[PDB]
């Protein structure tokens, strides 16, 4: 995992 | 043998227990939408996407023949954000809090059936 949601 | 309208008036509870959480049911109450939330890679994790509009819509549309199809939609909804969240994400934590709430609530409902 890259992304984290922002 | 499930009438639709059975149907929505045994599980509609349990759904709605799910929206009556506030904040946790937020990130839930809409599809994922990647590039809202920067998340570019989140179809190639996620390849059957769920949420509870969804959910709510095949319930009220009488998609649902027989009781697990709807708790199979709920747990995927449920495992899709914890297979793409970080498990230290709020998100992630959310889904927990909503899954420990849908458990309680889906088993009474899933006995009396």
């Amino acid at each position: 995992r890259r992304y984290q949601k922002s | 043998i499930f009438k639709p309208e059975e149907l929505r008036q045994a599980l509609m509870p349990t759904l709605e227990a799910l929206y009556r959480q506030d904040p946790e049911s937020l990130p839930f109450r809409q599809p994922v939408d990647p590039q809202l939330l920067g998340i570019p890679d989140y179809f190639d994790i996620v390849k059957n996407p769920m949420d509870l509009s969804t959910i709510k819509r095949k319930l009220d549309t009488g998609q649902y023949q027989e009781p697990w199809q709807y708790v199979d939609d709920v747990w995927l909804m449920f495992n899709n954000a914890w297979l793409y969240n970080r498990k230290t994400s709020r998100v992630y934590k959310f889904c927990s809090k909503l899954a420990e709430v849908f458990e309680q609530e889906i088993d009474p409902v899933m006995q009396s059936l």
